[PDB]
């Protein structure tokens, strides 16, 4: 099964945020290493994401576009199966380092998304979701978020959604089983979207105030939160949602 | 451009 062993090939390691939990659970502190940790998970999408079969098929600029448009999601994604994986859901484990209590859920004034985001990561045990459905499901959220008037290359970007698509449906059937499961599994990637969505809303609100709460970005962070973001928000780029 | 350079230099 080649597409299955090269997505446990490329999956990336842990990733710490590089924060120090001796000092107190500030509102600052606490997102200034959120900002950290997110642009270090960034690097590492962007590895994975170039090491994925056919990625480099897409035209260039496509390439850049799709990462930078599901980072969030992608991001959300995988801290949920983590969080699933590491302290059954009772946590965020955003990383070995920064572990959300509830506590930390309301100094980062970030509950409520942490309560939608902690939800996501019960699913993964609802579902009772493979580690093989979690991988695959994974490629197809990159896939998942595009210009409304298009990419450069939009065939390309078709044809590739298609095929990550077919290996979904292939991981499944490995006639009515695969069927409910295939609904299962895209209602839940589907159910991504929204906590995305109100992620980038709450990181933009975020950054524009960011000098007057202390917070800090990372430039990179910070260039796509004012370049790439607004352009979901505007609604100029959205999902690609399975279900209407 | 500070992504780009990211992306190209990975
Ligand atoms: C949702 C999220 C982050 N969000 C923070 C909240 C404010 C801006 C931000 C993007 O830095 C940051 C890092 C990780 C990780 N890993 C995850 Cl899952």
């Amino acid at each position: 099964p080649i597409f299955l062993n090269v997505l446990e090939a490329i999956e990336p390691g842990v990733v710490c945020a590089g924060h120090d939990n001796n000092q107190p659970d500030s509102f600052a502190a606490l997102l200034s290493s959120l900002n950290e940790l997110g642009e270090r998970q960034l690097v590492h999408v962007v590895k994975w994401a170039k090491a994925l079969p056919g990625f480099r098929n897409l035209h260039v600029d496509d390439q850049m576009a799709v990462i930078q448009y599901s980072w969030m999601g992608l991001m959300v994604f995988a801290m949920g199966w983590r969080s699933f994986t590491n302290v059954n859901s009772r946590m965020l484990y955003f990383a070995p380092d920064l572990v959300f209590n509830e506590y930390r859920m309301h100094k980062s004034r970030m509950y409520s998304q942490c309560v939608r985001m902690r939800h996501l990561s019960q699913e993964f045990g609802w579902l009772q979701i493979t580690p093989q459905e979690f991988l695959c499901m994974k490629a197809l959220l990159l896939f998942s978020i595009i210009p409304v008037d298009g990419l450069k290359n939009q065939k390309f970007f078709d044809e590739l959604r298609m095929n990550y698509i077919k290996e979904l449906d292939r991981i499944i059937a490995c006639p009515t089983s695969c069927s409910r499961r295939f609904y299962q599994l895209t209602k839940l990637l589907d159910s991504v979207q929204p906590i995305a969505r109100e992620l980038h809303q709450f990181t933009f609100d975020l950054l524009i105030k960011s000098h007057m709460v202390s917070v800090d970005f990372p430039e990179m962070m910070a260039e796509i939160i004012s370049v790439q973001v607004p352009k979901i928000l505007s609604g100029k780029v959205k999902p690609i949602y399975f279900h209407t | 451009g500070a992504f780009q350079n990211l992306f190209q230099s990975v």
